[PDB]
């Protein structure tokens, strides 16, 4: 029943190409980088930390978040593979289950129902019987919605600062003063004193739980 | 017979090629993307063909960390030369962008900093004028000659290095600002007076001034002022090039 | 040229005051290989001519050596072209 | 080729730009100043009514002097491209 | 063509060897004919002569192109026969074997030259 | 010591992550963010080109890494030739100065957060912090430090802008935009005090 | 002379370096640099597709290098093909017209610099300059000439943007991008003043002058 | 008449080469991709959802939308071919019909007329005989027009939000306060509250 | 006189390398692709329809425009050559005629005159004396000029919309809004209510 | 043709007054050289198979091998030219 | 050299403190040179790509 | 250095194979010469010796050529290998110990071992170009 060595090598190397797709659509990465893409907008500096710094920070945060899932996959599936007690097909079947559970717990029921209806799937008895073709796009949709929620909530204190600074500038008759340049250093103050970066990463990690 | 020792030729032709190509990829005008890559590679190859036989050949193997240290050294020298040269064009671009911003040409930066809406057209004008002047004064030939000359000062072989010297190049970052202020000065000051004059008009009947009369007047005045100021950059252009060149000569050693 | 001889005497004066290459090596190798091949061919034609003293053993051995030298030149050309293509592929 | 020729190149170019932009800018400035002095005389102050006649005046400016600008700029570009192979170095 | 000039000598030598082979075999076949003289060619002189023409001009398409279209030396007799036949078995058998060997050698040399010209091109 | 071909493969593979090493392990992010914020301060987002700022940050990074490069040369570059230590014991020995530098520049809160993110309970000593916990914590600390330096740079320019606007308002002008007037004064203050050299000196002192 | 095998080998090997001859010894570099700069100037980085510009440059180079190729054929290729000049002398005979064409368009300063860098003796006349000095001198002169031509080309297309921005700013429309307005006007200019005939003729004269 | 096996596999690989073109010009991928790009531009966030995420979403939506057509092709064309019941030529001809019907369902008669008149085709009786060379460009043009229609309609609520916030800021005298900075968080809030992502994907699916 | 079959095969398979060059320089692909890129720039969004869709659509449009020339070539060259009635070289010479006529009909006189000047041509005479190596660059130059002429007038309505919206917004008072952001949906509305794609294809086809 | 004779007299006038390389022409000449070499070898083999006297087998084989060498020459030149053209046309301006 | 003997004594102090041609050779060295040249090209390409990625940044 | 050291064993073994085959061909050539003792070398011991101390030659001196017109000339040269005598199998009146069966068996064995060395060295060099190529 086991695949031949040539077929196993072909399948492994072929599946190695889907690494960015798996990372974006199956792991936490999508929620993280998107929030960063909004946070740099809230601070008033589109330049912000460089793009690569944010991407790598998101990658490290994603690895830390998926450490339990990676450990469970390593224990349940890949360990018998290395110790010759399982095939490649059975390993692929078994290792996806913890990742499927992780995806399902962050998946909104409405999106899952939408993609079921759109695939004309039969009556799914319980979460355990949800096909991956239905769980993947629904998870991506819920991920986007959650990331937008977090970003909008993040946008609040900087809006407070901008409004207060603009009101102070206008109450003094200084109407011709653009408040963005004045309020940018105070936004940096707010992010520094409250330890914005550490607080935000802790909040993201707790949000995934 | 029929030896043709290949390692000797490779070690003789490699490191000078690395240094020349490192300068080529960063030196102004020689590093512009409009040149096809093969033209740059061929120019480096031919310059190395001319230069290398006179130099003492090195014998360090390409499969050693010493080769990595050598390659890092050549890259550092080339990028340092090219960047120190680029500093002058950076200064000219700064002066042009500031003249243009005092024109009121891009007012959206004062309200939305870095909002994908900026056109430093005067900066581009004086940048390309500076490139034309640099071409006229044959600065690139000098760059190539100094790239060759840094060997006698600093041979291919791994040599020990210094410190505050790097600061010097970094401290050259001040020049970009310092010289830029002077170029502007010959115009911004009068523009300042013009704005001051507009202020006197606003001290009369309230509103009904600025954003309706100030912008066209100051735009036309800036245009004709710096059109008259154009003949002034060339002595300052030579001053900038001389500053960069003798700073390079003093600090590279 | 008259001016060419002027330049020669000028370079001689330069030598007085003062008091091979890869392409040259490749040209020398090509000349050596061609000379060996021509020598083998000439000996073969002399043997086919019927002139005394030329042995078939020497003809056949010299043809063998010429073939080996030609193959060596072909391999050197192949590599050299491969190395040139590799260098020209470098991204600057 | 000489830097004198280059800087002359920039000057004449940017004087051509000045000639191209001067009628429109001057018309807009005159309209704004006239509307402002009328506002001061009438004691009327809204920052938007000065923006209305300016557009109409500047757009009429292209009607009247537009062909002249189009003929001047084309002549400049034509002469520059024709003299390009004689200022090469 | 330059390719012809390189291979001209060996082709002419091969053709001359084939012609002399035919002449020697004709001498062998006619050994019993009374009054037959044994004929042969001097290989070197004829090879000089061949190694050391004007295609008529064709003005149009209908014009027809030009249509194309050795000296034998008597062998010195060794023994006088009564029927006038001067063919000697031993001499011409040795010459026949030698000509066969030289034809093989010419084939070998020509094949080697063509194979070298080929491996120069292959790549 | 393992195979030479594997060593070549590993070396060329590790050469790819050079931007990652420059950004995550060295200080380059700090200088680049400080330069960006300073450029935003003067009101001109394209006055010095991004290329020039990147190269200046690169030179500053090279100097400020020169002591660590020297320690690497002593501990790794030299003994790899004398073959007293090589391959494993050395690459790690040469990376040790980077660990010391990044421990010096990292705050305790970021390290604590990233440890409790990895369930590393018995991390008791401070010289045995794993790279996985040390790297992102160091990057976050660098971001905080760069933002603080940017705010400190912002303070005088904000003061100048406010002063110019206040004098314009007090003098009777209510329509003149203060940015146009304050820009050349910002530049003349920046040049006259020689802001650039003191800024680099403070950055070098900032470690 | 060389054996026929050696001659065939040399011919096949020399057929490889044709792009190098086209790029470093021919009129191609100036034309291609001017075309790239002009494409950068009009604001359409993908307008005439690279292949169209490459074909136009190839045809222009073929029309420009015609007398040099004719002289090479009449002096070197014709005697070589008629077995009058050996293979190792046809190259030397044909390298002279190309050398003369490269010399006329080169510059004294580059020649002096590369005569100094080689530590060669004094060159009293142009007849003592070898190819090792003329090659990079010609390359540098061609690069400088191409960049000069392109940088005087660039000026009107920036002038138009300058006047467009100033006119937009007179009326207070400070949030209107000037590039989007200027691009149609730059296209209109390049249509009106025979954008290509004048440029083609100017480049061709720039070679024959 | 049946192609030999080597010719069959040559045809198969050559057809597999043209896969992205079929996806873009024969399926619903292009319209979904255009609408997604316009929506991303409409929120003021030009790079918030990475291109790969949106491309994967569009691919999955296209697969779900085209599942009936793929099922028809499998049942009617591919299954007999895999059981050696019919040759490759007739299998391809039979498989063209469901995809052709789907493309005709989502094309505009005016574009079909334009391409028929341009190609000098003779009068065609009914939709039964329309060449694929005629139908493909017309379908592509209709998809472009429909995608632009959907994007322009989607652009409306964010325009309402921008206008109302700009007016609120202006009526307070705040002359130099830009409205984009205040509008972006509220655009995000509006899109979140209406369950925007799933609603827009459902609307795109329902239009097919 | 005829070439050997090996020579014919070599020439035939070598000539297929110039197929992209033929399509770009010699056919109508260049003008259509330039106009499409300029329209994408004029729409306010730079990459709304993917490059793949535009490239395929331009290929189909080029095929439809050149179909009469292809038919003339097939009648004159391909069919009598495949039946072994004419040689390869004579077939190529005969088939170059309709393509030469197509290239001439869209060629500017000044371009041809200039490129004949640069090629030392002296007494040219009949329009049927222009060689291919002279005709081709003139055709390319004329195509580039014509594409620019079409693009700069395609730009006009969107500039009108931009200027009208900016003027209305600033005169009303809201001078802090970005006019392009509000203008883009209206540009899409104008493009879809005019049937911009269909009319643009009609104009591009009727330009020949 | 009448116009053909007009062209002949025109070329005669051209000769009177007189009293230009072509890469396409050179390629045509080279292809002709190869094709006539191959056709000559083929016709020689034709006549030798038909039994016509005067044709020798070694000459037939040698001419066939010469034609093969000429075609290999042509193929290699084609490869070099196509590679050079593709590398030139793959460049970006 | 005199300076060479100085270097020898320096290395001794350091120790104190611490306490014709055939085808076979032609082809092997030819291959070794090709390998070393390819290695140099690849390493330089990696370095140049890293440098251009750094300089293509956005600050 | 590292690459030179990694490929040095097989290269030296292949050179020693070449020299041993030269010796065996000399033995075959002199097979009918009266009074010629067959010579051969111990491959393993000489290989280790060349491994530890680099290859050396008996003489190999030559006239120096400073000018470009000096006539080039070299005196006799040979490896530093120990030419040992092979034990004869059966006696012969002429007095040579070249037994043809032994010579042809050693010739074929050396041939295959030289081909093996070529295969190993070529495999290693490809095994390296595979890594470098990219």
């Amino acid at each position: 029943q086991s695949w031949s060595l040539s077929v196993q090598t072909l399948v492994f190397i072929t599946s190695l190409t889907f690494l960015p797709a798996i990372l974006l659509m199956m792991t936490s990465f999508t929620r993280i980088i998107i929030v960063f893409g909004l946070l740099r907008n809230a601070l008033g500096t589109p330049s912000a930390p460089p793009n690569q710094v944010l991407l790598g920070l998101a990658l490290f945060l994603t690895f830390f978040i998926m450490s339990p899932v990676i450990d469970k996959i390593y224990v349940d599936a890949y360990q018998p593979f290395s110790e010759q007690k399982i095939s490649m097909q059975e390993a692929l079947d078994k290792g996806a289950q913890p990742l499927r559970a992780f995806m399902l717990r962050q998946t909104r029921e409405a999106d899952l129902a939408l993609f079921a209806r759109l695939a004309n799937s039969g009556p799914l008895q319980g979460p355990e019987a949800v096909p991956m073709r239905i769980l993947l796009p629904a998870y991506v949709t819920s991920e986007l919605k959650t990331a937008f929620q977090i970003g909008f909530t993040i946008f609040i204190p900087f809006l407070i600062i901008d409004l207060v600074i603009a009101s102070v500038l206008m109450a003094l008759g200084m109407m011709m003063v653009p408040p963005a340049t004045i309020a940018l250093p105070f936004k940096l103050m707010l992010f520094v004193l409250v330890d914005g970066w550490q607080l935000l990463m802790g909040s993201l990690a707790q949000s995934f739980y | 017979v029929t030896s043709e020792q290949w390692l000797y030729w490779l070690h003789l032709y490699f490191w000078p090629l690395l240094r020349v190509l490192a300068l080529i990829s960063t030196a102004p005008i020689l590093s512009e993307r409009a040149i096809p890559k093969r033209v740059k590679l061929g120019l480096g190859i031919m310059i190395t063909l001319v230069i290398a036989p006179s130099l003492p050949a090195n014998d360090t193997p390409l499969f050693s960390i010493a080769a990595l240290w050598l390659a890092m050294q050549q890259i550092l020298i080339g990028i340092a030369l090219g960047f120190t040269m680029q500093f002058a064009f950076a200064a000219v671009r700064t002066a042009g962008e500031f003249i243009g911003l005092q024109m009121g040409l891009s007012f959206a930066t004062f309200v939305d900093p870095g909002s994908h809406l900026n056109m430093p057209v005067l900066a581009r004008i004086m940048d390309m004028l500076a490139m034309l002047l640099f071409l006229t004064f044959n600065g690139h030939l000098w760059l190539i000659s100094l790239l060759v000359d840094t060997f006698h000062t600093l041979p291919i072989g791994s040599n020990p290095v210094n410190s505050n010297a790097f600061m010097a190049l970094a401290r050259a970052g001040g020049l970009i600002f310092l010289n830029g202020l002077m170029l502007a000065l010959p115009v911004i000051t009068l523009l300042l007076t013009l704005n001051l004059a507009l202020g006197l008009l606003n001290r009369m009947a309230p509103q009904l001034s600025i954003f309706v009369i100030g912008f066209p007047l100051t735009l036309t005045v800036g245009i004709m002022l710096m059109a008259a100021l154009m003949p002034l950059i060339a002595p300052f252009c030579e001053h900038l090039f001389s500053e960069i060149f003798n700073l390079l000569a003093d600090i590279v050693s | 040229a008259i001016q060419g001889i002027e330049g020669v005497i000028s370079q001689l004066q330069a030598t007085a005051m003062a008091a091979v290459s890869f392409a040259g090596q490749l040209h020398a190798a090509l000349d050596r290989i061609s000379d060996r091949q021509a020598a083998a061919r000439v000996q073969a034609e002399k043997f086919t001519l019927g002139e005394p003293g030329i042995a078939l053993n020497d003809v056949m051995a010299d043809m063998q050596k010429a073939s080996v030298s030609m193959q060596m030149g072909i391999q050197v050309r192949n590599k050299l072209v491969a190395a040139y293509q590799e260098v020209m592929s470098m991204q600057v | 080729m000489t830097p004198e020729s280059v800087m002359m190149m920039g000057t004449e170019a940017m004087k051509v730009a000045l000639a191209l932009a001067a009628p429109l800018l001057l018309v807009a400035l005159i309209t704004g100043l006239i509307i402002s002095i009328l506002q001061a005389a009438t004691q009327i102050n809204e920052m938007t009514l000065s923006f209305i006649p300016k557009i109409v005046a500047v757009f009429i400016a292209i009607i009247v002097a537009g062909p002249w600008m189009l003929n001047l700029l084309l002549d400049y570009v034509r002469t520059l491209f024709s003299n390009l192979p004689y200022i090469i170095g | 063509d330059r390719l012809d000039a390189a291979l001209r000598f060996q082709q002419e030598a091969l053709n001359l060897r084939a012609q002399r082979q035919e002449i020697l075999a004709a001498n062998i076949a006619n050994a019993d004919t009374p009054g037959y003289q044994a004929r042969d060619i001097d290989f070197a002189s004829e090879l000089k002569k061949v190694m050391v023409g004007v295609a008529l001009t064709l003005t149009s398409s209908h014009h027809i192109p030009a249509q194309a279209v050795v000296d034998l030396l008597y062998r010195v007799p060794d023994q006088p026969s009564l029927d006038g036949n001067t063919v000697d078995m031993d001499r011409e058998r040795t010459q026949f074997a030698d000509n066969s060997l030289k034809y093989q050698m010419g084939l070998t040399v020509l094949g080697s030259q063509l194979k070298g010209m080929m491996n120069v091109l292959q790549g």
